[PDB]
């Protein structure tokens, strides 16, 4: 029995950019010139708002598949199968599983009109959704996905899953202890594998890094002259006659508009990539977790038996 | 029911607006738009107002932004003031009088500055009575290079002297000189003929410009 | 080499305009623990911003933080339903500006309710606003109904019908 | 009250945004009763209203110094003709 | 305040260069059913044309 | 609407600039208008390309659902409705499928 | 010298209002009556 880890990004940090403050600071003279450039600022704001609502939709689609919050029974005996590493730990206030805690632990620009918006779903609520999915898949099998949750002993569910991959259920019933031991050993090795190899969680981290880099670039591009005498608007205003001030301010306007436009275009492309990843994650949640998949290599390597979700910063494992 | 809007814009022409309306009480609710009546081309300044009795509802106006609705007659039937309440602001942002359920990013909150501070350091005045009123400015080929630093730069003494044929400031606005602080000041004093002054300017090329003194 | 402008007394923890030796800006001046070497005063950060400056007359390091700012969002039901609105100042503590403090920002015009409903209008980190019976109420959104499956070692559930 | 047409542009079934000197909505108008410094500032524009019927008010005066020093503006509305003079 | 140049007969339903009070353009002129108020002279649509 | 923007020029109308301004100094204002309008077109085309990519992804998903849900019975969970899939029926809709 | 409106197209174009400003200045000061030109007449006598 092999337990493999597949890490998929789901959402990226939501950013809102204030066109007027980024491109003109606190000066009305600059804003007057910015007004006649057209409707670029509102276009950028609409694009960013669309990205934010798309990220919220991605998280909701991936994690909120189940409609009822299922709870594991207090007596955690499942025919020798140990789910403590994936089930939530009531001792810690986060109500997160040890694997979830390890993933969470492993994974100013604001001053110029750039803001980060909180996600709609908190980490606690995503963990609660994951715990509901785990409780459903442990107590009810695949029945809760396709309708009302139907009680079934876990060994019988594993026997049906064995029948799904073309293996008779007596193979499970005469080897239940060995199967449980193999599953427990694999689950135990998962945490060590995640801790030892940082390249496994490199996807999600990369996502975060990218956005951070992008934001930094914006701030750095506030220091560019763009052919003007100075990059500071107040210096030009308190140093120049209004006409030459208009000329220099217009140069800065062009530079900062093109900066924001490049940022927004890259942001939309990254949002499309994250949306594709989130659609794949939702499909995996529906097929790997809420049922047994006959598709080869879709749910791990080998004949698929089952799958368990785990919340991760901006992703699902 | 005798609405009269009077404005005087230097964009210098006056404008008068009027509309008569049926009325049963005092200033009622309604969006009866005032149709401009006259646009007299007068150009003298106005700062007062008086009404001749043979009631009196004076109301001052301020720069604001509005959203106006036109029906299928070219008539304004409704309006929204984009600075009255947040609902009107989100109506103006959405460009629709009916706003659906949701959360809308409308404007930005800023904390305005309370007080202005200058902390310029202290007493010593910069030598300007030496560069000017020196009784000899030498020549254009041998012009005096005077270094000015570590002092109070008072440019009023420059204005105190005779009217200037050409007092032209390039990088700095002439009016805003006293506000700015400078690292080092150089005075370049000489005497040249009148007709060659125009050629002494940055970005301008000429015989006197290149063979005598090139900024 | 500065010009004639009589210095004004220094202020603390106030959004003020400052003109220090030609450095013109708007911000809040606070005591800074930064240890400037004697060289000069124009301290700057990674964001290419004049984070700190040393006062010229009295050699003390003052950090310049930007004046508080953010975005305002209007939570409203349908215009036909009601004209009442709530205002969310995002990223701003309520002290700076029916006042409730969410992790998304300061939410004015809405009343917090302990009971949890399904999300109607998103606000932020688990908080949703709704127009319920006749005011805007903010609540921690409910993920769903809590159901416990009666799991036993020898019990199964089998359907008797279909839809 | 105080909404007017900004310019001579026909528009049908449209919402148009105008940045112009307008009387702010729900503002404090000073209602003046005249019983038989009485001058008022002009600022950026003035809104006048009157409910009179028997032509009690018949004109206006605009100016800066209100004497022979500076050009004035006189509007008189008699029963048959409006006369505006900038003498 | 217009000028020497003279007032050609109004040609309708033909792509004709038109100069109305200094406003120059290209297009066909057709009978208009919209009811202008006495005061306006220009008409514009939602696209600001 | 971007045709009404001045883009730093005196007027947004090219005919007005031609009638009023002299060629050597009207060229720069015409260049301002040209660069503004070209940027507007490029922004439109880039947004259009991104939206076209999104629509292509949606259409590929719709084609897969038509092939699997309609022309067969799918054992994939939640791909064809909620529950155990029996069958599916396509219906045309303006610019889409139901 | 025409700055804003080309001399050739004066006849065709229409204008809302015309304002005539008549004065007397020296021959070399005529160039000072032009946008972007600095001089005694420009700043202390008549500013465009
Ligand atoms: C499950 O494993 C943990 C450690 O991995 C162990 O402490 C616990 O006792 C196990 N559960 C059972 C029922 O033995
Ligand atoms: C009005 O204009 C005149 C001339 O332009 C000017 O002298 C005066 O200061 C202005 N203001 C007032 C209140 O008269
Ligand atoms: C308000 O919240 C902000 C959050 O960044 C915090 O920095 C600030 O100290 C808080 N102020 C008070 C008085 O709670
Ligand atoms: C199996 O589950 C039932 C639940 O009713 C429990 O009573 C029983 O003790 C469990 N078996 C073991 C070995 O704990």
């Amino acid at each position: 029995i092999s337990v493999t880890t597949e890490i998929l990004p789901v959402s990226m940090t939501k950013t809102s950019v204030d066109c007027t403050m980024y491109i003109c600071g606190d000066s009305t003279e600059c804003s007057n010139l910015l007004l006649q450039y057209g409707s670029f600022c509102t276009q950028l704001k609409r694009a960013l708002t669309g990205i934010a609502v798309e990220q919220d939709k991605n998280t909701q689609e991936v994690f909120a598949q189940v409609k009822q919050i299922y709870k594991t029974p207090p007596i955690k005996y499942f025919g020798g199968f140990n789910f403590s590493q994936i089930l939530p730990d009531p001792s810690k206030p986060s109500k997160r599983s040890p694997i979830e805690d390890l993933l969470f632990n492993k994974v100013a620009q604001k001053f110029n009109g750039l803001t980060v918006l909180p996600p709609l779903l908190t980490d606690e609520m995503i963990a609660q959704y994951t715990s509901a999915l785990l409780a459903g898949t442990i107590t009810s099998g695949w029945t809760f996905g396709a309708g009302p949750a139907l009680q079934i002993p876990f060994p019988m569910q594993m026997a049906y899953r064995f029948n799904g991959i073309g293996v008779t259920q007596n193979v499970l019933y005469e080897n239940q202890k060995l199967i449980a031991n193999q599953f427990n050993s694999a689950i135990g090795k998962i945490q060590d594998s995640l801790s030892s190899t940082p390249s496994a969680l490199g996807k999600l981290q990369d996502v975060v890094n990218h956005n951070a880099q992008a934001l930094n670039t914006l701030v750095k591009q506030l220091s560019s002259k763009f052919g003007a005498i100075s990059s500071v608007l107040n210096d030009i205003l308190s140093r120049l006659d209004p006409p030459e001030a208009e000329v220099q301010i217009d140069r800065l306007i062009t530079g900062r508009l093109q900066s924001l436009q490049t940022y927004v275009t890259q942001q939309l492309i990254r949002a499309a990539e994250i949306r594709a990843s989130a659609n794949l994650a939702a499909t995996k949640m529906s097929e790997c977790v809420l049922g047994q998949s006959k598709r080869v290599d879709f749910c791990g390597k080998g004949y698929h038996l089952m799958s368990f979700p785990q919340s991760a910063p901006h992703g699902v494992v | 029911k005798n609405l009269r809007e009077f404005v005087f814009k230097n964009i210098f022409k006056i404008y008068s607006k009027h509309t008569p309306i049926n009325l049963e009480r005092d200033l009622p609710q309604g969006f009866s738009a005032l149709e401009p009546l006259v646009d007299l081309p007068i150009g003298i300044n106005i700062t007062r107002f008086q009404t001749l009795l043979a009631a009196y509802y004076v109301g001052y106006l301020q720069p604001r932004t509005f959203l106006l609705k036109y029906n299928e007659n070219g008539t304004i039937t409704d309006a929204v003031d984009c600075a009255l309440d947040p609902l009107s602001e989100t109506k103006c942002t959405l460009k629709s009088f009916t706003v659906e359920k949701g959360i809308y990013q409308t404007s930005n909150f800023r904390v305005q500055p309370t007080e202005s501070i200058v902390r310029f350091p202290i007493t010593n005045l910069c030598p300007f009575h030496e560069v000017f009123n020196a009784t000899t400015f030498a020549s254009v080929y041998a012009w005096n290079r005077k270094r000015i630093s570590n002092c109070v730069a008072d440019y009023s003494v420059i204005y105190n002297f005779a009217p200037f044929f050409a007092f032209k400031c390039y990088g700095v606005s002439p009016t805003k000189l006293n506000d700015l602080c400078f690292t080092n000041v150089y005075a370049d004093s000489f005497v040249i003929r009148g007709n060659e002054v125009s050629q002494i300017a940055p970005g301008q090329t000429g015989n006197i410009a290149d063979y005598n003194y090139k900024l | 080499v500065c010009g004639p402008k009589k210095s004004t007394n220094l202020v603390k923890n106030k959004c003020v305009n400052f003109n220090f030796n030609g450095l013109t800006g708007t911000g809040v001046l606070t005591e800074s623990n930064k240890k400037f070497l004697p060289f000069q005063q124009f301290g700057r950060d990674i964001a290419d911003t004049t984070d700190a400056v040393r006062d010229p007359q009295t050699l003390e390091i003052l950090d310049i933080t930007p004046c508080s700012f953010g975005g305002v969002s209007v939570i409203t039901p349908g215009t036909n339903t009601s004209n009442q609105v709530a205002v969310l100042y995002q990223g701003v503590n309520c002290t700076e500006v029916n006042v409730f403090q969410t992790r998304a920002g300061c939410l004015i015009g809405a009343e917090y309710v302990n009971n949890s409903y399904e999300c109607d209008i998103p606000i932020g980190a688990g908080i949703c606003a709704s127009y319920q019976t006749q005011s805007i109420i903010a609540y921690t959104m409910s993920l769903g109904a809590e159901n416990s499956v009666a799991y036993s070692n020898n019990s199964i559930a089998i359907p008797t019908n279909f839809t | 009250r105080g909404v007017y047409y900004p310019d001579k542009v026909f528009r049908s079934s449209v919402l148009h945004s105008t940045q112009d000197l307008f009387l702010p909505f729900f503002s404090n108008v000073t209602w003046f009763h005249a019983i038989h410094n009485p001058a008022l500032p002009f600022n950026d524009g003035v809104y006048f209203a009157s409910t009179e019927k028997s032509n009690i008010i018949r004109g206006w005066i605009f100016g800066t110094t209100l004497d022979s020093k500076t050009q004035s503006l006189l509007i008189v509305n008699n029963a048959t003709n409006v006369v505006i003079k900038v003498c």
